[PDB]
């Protein structure tokens, strides 16, 4: 298993590159390539990449081409560039998976057996967090039902090593945030908390309706998960918790009240001062 | 700009930061400490440093590259 | 302890780098020596023949040395008022005993040149092992036993 | 006589700049090198998408060290992916000595200018671009017999001046003597910042979390009391109000102390880090049940 | 910078890579030797010393 798979900003800068390559002219579905990088304890870095010919039709869903030989030889060089990186995944930008997932994934179990395919939205850009990673795991699913293939879930997280991050700094450098955050920001830090719960949560409603109406099977497991998050809730109308929110929620309003006052106090002397500023230099003038 | 401004100062503070000796002063933002590479160097004073905490002998940390008191 | 050869910027180790003892200190393994035969030193038999028992005795007839129990005594130090002739009964030693004789007198192992004389002290030992019985004379010892 | 005008650019993709600066950090204590894909559009810029790597050996950043098999190789199986570029430049960082071309580089981009008048040759000091900012100067040898003519042979422009002054630990090394610089600009579009704004971007649990309240009532506890402190200074220094000269007072005892900027900039501070947490606090009681 | 300020034993200091001199710097007194010069006058008064 693999805790995390850190995708590096240079990867999703050359996915990006790759699905612009091809769709320009080529106008086409997903574009598959080879994921390189080096491990961890259980956290697979993702350092590089590079495209592989894959061709795709929506017939059969399994009439495909990806290059061995192309994906032999790129990797050829690139060990020859720098050595610390193995093949350890693929890339499609289509942000759904396709029926051709699992069968070109025992491809790339050829070449590293902890295959993690890592989904990069290339084309939205939304929410967040354009990478999505998945393993192979093939269980008798304990609980009684038939075996497959279907791909597991690997949290994702996007980190920066020092060369890349100083590049990545400058390359913005007309639209970074100031990192002090600020009131303004902070504030918007919450209506941006807000309409993601709110995102997050109608994006269960769909699914718990797709369950409800039968459109979807009931997983039977994951589907008490969320059964979990329903009794985690703090039920806040309690006594003993309410008199304890107003507590601290009146011991920090006597701190805005005494960081008020030191604003006002010094707002006056500054125009007391000023007052005196321009009216001894209005005397002055004479 | 301001907020990044002072982001900007308060990244010249970043480690690496190569150790000299305050020897002297010449003037308001400006130094002549002498690096622990073994050669002295006339250098510029970061303002927010204090100037109240460069005595004479301070173990006052240079910048790598540029080799500013920082 | 081995000297090797490693890149000058990145600092891998490329290649070791054979020793051979150098040249200056298979050049200490004179083999002239002066013939200092006991008959050329006078008055230092006792001294003469000591020395033979700690040295010439314990590496030729070692067989019964090995037998007795007796370690003889790897080293000698030879002190006394200038002028006795410490280097002449050591080159006594050196000549009517046979041996090597690696002399490798003291003042010569100061060398400004930082960790040279330490290789020339390890390698002499070096050296004197890879050659058949012999004697690893330092004479004016106080050069390096400050 | 052409002229490579100084409103010439050469321009650097968003994923040229990440990858030029990860080869050089690859290597840094020694010198790396790479060839450089993109297009001449026109005389007056100089495009550059793709670079890469060509391996490092012991011959260092020289002629040599151009692998023919590797680069012709590589190119091929690059043209298969959708990226029929053509090698237009080269590029090779320096280890901190800064962006200037030694007298082999001149040689090797003599070579490269061989092959296409306007092959651009750049650095990269992985060692020196270690902040915002990036220390990459493009450059392109001057032949040496237009020495009759004008050096930088630029015509009617006036962006000669501007992104850059002669920078000096450079003009040291040859500048306008043999070889001169073009300007750099980014090609950064959207569909790049946006992947890239996710480096350090947050999620929507962010925002929300109310911090700890035993480090809170801490700082908060803290703040006050060195704010406190920062007070009885501000009743001495606004009660002493000395008149001798109070212009000259208030320039006499400036070394960032207590009137005000060690005054309500913490009130700030203190103001905000309450006013977020108690606004998450009944956010969440609002929300949450 | 006049050259005339130049005098031997000066302190000027010398530009990072073209070591161009650019100005003349205070003089140098020996780490040791400077801190012997009063900065701080104590506190005792000729009222304090009698007889
Ligand atoms: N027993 C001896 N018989 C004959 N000559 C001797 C005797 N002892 C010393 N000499 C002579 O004294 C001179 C000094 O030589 P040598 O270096 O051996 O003296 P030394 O006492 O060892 O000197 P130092 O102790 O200062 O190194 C030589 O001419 C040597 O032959
Ligand atoms: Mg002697
Ligand atoms: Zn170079």
């Amino acid at each position: 298993a693999v805790q995390k798979v850190v995708v590096h900003p240079l990867v999703l800068l050359s996915v990006v590159d790759h699905f612009n390559r091809i769709g320009k002219v080529g106008n086409q579905k997903r574009v598959v390539g080879v994921l390189l990088g080096s491990w961890q304890k259980k956290v697979l870095d993702v350092s590089n990449s590079f495209a592989v010919p894959f061709d795709e039709d929506d017939k059969d869903d399994s009439v495909w081409f990806l290059d061995h030989d192309y994906l032999e030889n790129m990797y050829g060089m690139f060990k020859k560039v720098n050595a610390r990186e193995r093949i350890v995944g693929w890339y499609h930008t289509g942000p759904k998976l396709h029926k051709n997932d699992i069968a070109i994934n025992e491809l790339m179990k050829r070449y590293c057996p902890n295959s993690v395919l890592v989904i990069i939205d290339v084309k939205p850009k939304d929410l967040g967090l354009p990478t999505e990673a998945y393993i192979s795991v093939e269980e008798v699913h304990d609980d009684g039902t038939p075996t497959s293939k279907t791909f597991e879930h690997v949290t994702s997280e996007i980190g920066a090593e020092e060369a890349e991050e100083v590049g990545v700094e400058h390359l913005l450098r007309d639209i970074k945030d100031t990192t002090v955050g600020t009131l303004s920001q902070r504030i918007t830090n919450q209506v941006h908390g807000l309409k993601g719960l709110n995102s997050k949560l109608l994006d269960i409603r769909s699914y718990l309706e797709k369950v409800a109406t039968g459109k979807l099977p009931i997983n039977h497991q994951i589907i008490y998960q969320l059964q979990d998050v329903f009794n985690l809730l703090p039920d806040v109308s309690l006594q003993e918790f309410v008199k304890a929110f107003y507590l601290k929620t009146n011991d920090q309003m006597v701190v805005v009240y005494l960081a008020s006052l030191i604003r006002s106090v010094v707002a006056l002397h500054n125009l007391i001062n000023n007052k005196i500023a321009n009216r001894d230099a209005e005397k002055k003038e004479g | 700009e301001f907020l990044h401004a002072q982001e900007e100062v308060k990244r010249i503070q970043s480690i690496p930061l190569v150790i000299g000796q305050f020897l002297e002063a010449v003037d308001q933002n400006t130094a002549i400490v002498g690096s622990t590479t073994g050669s002295n160097y006339y250098v510029r004073i970061l303002s927010t440093i204090d100037r109240e905490l460069l005595k004479p002998n301070a173990s006052v940390a240079l910048h790598k590259h540029s080799n500013a008191l920082v | 302890g081995d000297l090797v050869g490693v890149n000058k910027d990145s600092y891998l180790i490329l290649e070791t780098l054979p020793t051979e003892y150098d040249s200056r200190v298979k050049a200490m393994e004179v083999d002239e020596r002066p013939t200092e035969q006991y008959s050329d030193i006078g008055g230092l038999d006792k001294q003469i023949q000591e020395l033979v028992e700690a040295i010439v005795l314990p590496m030729n007839h070692k067989e019964k040395f090995e037998n007795l129990g007796i370690q003889p005594p790897k080293g000698v130090l030879m002190y006394g008022p200038p002028g006795t002739g410490k280097t002449l009964l050591a080159r006594a030693c050196a000549a009517q005993t046979k041996a090597t004789f690696l002399k490798l007198a003291g003042p010569q192992l100061v060398q400004m040149f930082i960790g040279d004389g330490a290789k020339l002290v390890r390698d002499a030992f070096a050296l004197a092992k890879e050659k058949a019985p012999s004697i690893i004379f330092i004479d004016e010892l106080d050069a390096i036993g400050t | 006589a052409p002229a490579v005008d100084t409103a010439e650019q050469v321009y650097i993709s968003s994923l040229a700049l990440l990858k030029m600066l990860k080869h050089g950090r690859a290597g840094v204590p020694m010198e790396v090198m790479g060839l450089m894909l993109g297009e001449f559009v026109d005389d007056y810029t100089v495009r550059v998408i793709d670079v890469f790597a060509m391996p490092q050996s012991g011959t260092g950043v020289s002629v040599e060290a151009v692998d023919p098999v590797f680069q012709a190789k590589m190119l091929d199986m690059l043209k298969q992916t959708g990226r029929p570029e053509m090698v237009v430049g080269w590029y090779h960082s320096h280890p901190g000595f800064g962006c200037w071309l030694s007298g082999v580089d001149i040689n090797t981009q003599q070579s490269f200018e061989a092959l296409s008048e306007r092959a651009v040759a750049v650095v990269v000091d992985p060692i020196q671009s270690v902040k915002g900012k990036v220390v990459i100067d493009a450059f392109r040898l001057i032949n040496a017999n237009m020495m009759v003519l004008g050096h930088e042979p630029r015509q009617t422009t006036s962006n000669l001046g501007h992104l850059n002054k002669p920078s000096i630990q450079a003009l040291i090394h040859g500048l306008n003597r043999h070889y001169y610089s073009i300007t750099i600009n980014y090609r950064k579009n959207e569909l790049e910042q946006k992947m890239l704004l996710n480096l350090h971007k947050k999620s929507w649990m962010e925002g929300l979390t109310l911090q700890d309240y035993s480090e809170h009532c801490k700082h908060n506890e803290s703040v006050v009391k060195e704010m406190l402190e920062l007070a009885k200074n501000y009743n001495k220094a606004v009660e002493e109000e000395d008149k001798m000269t109070p212009e000259q007072l208030a320039i006499k005892n400036v070394g960032k102390q207590d009137p005000k900027r060690h005054l309500e900039e913490h009130v700030d501070v203190l103001m905000t880090s309450n006013i977020v947490q108690c606004l998450a606090a009944m956010l969440d009681t609002v929300v949450f049940k | 910078i006049d050259i005339n300020d130049v005098t031997p034993n000066c302190r000027v200091a010398l530009r990072n890579d073209s070591y161009t001199l650019h100005k003349i710097l205070p003089n140098k007194v020996d780490p040791l030797v400077s801190l012997m010069m009063v900065e701080k006058v104590p506190d005792s008064t000729y009222e304090m010393i009698g007889g």
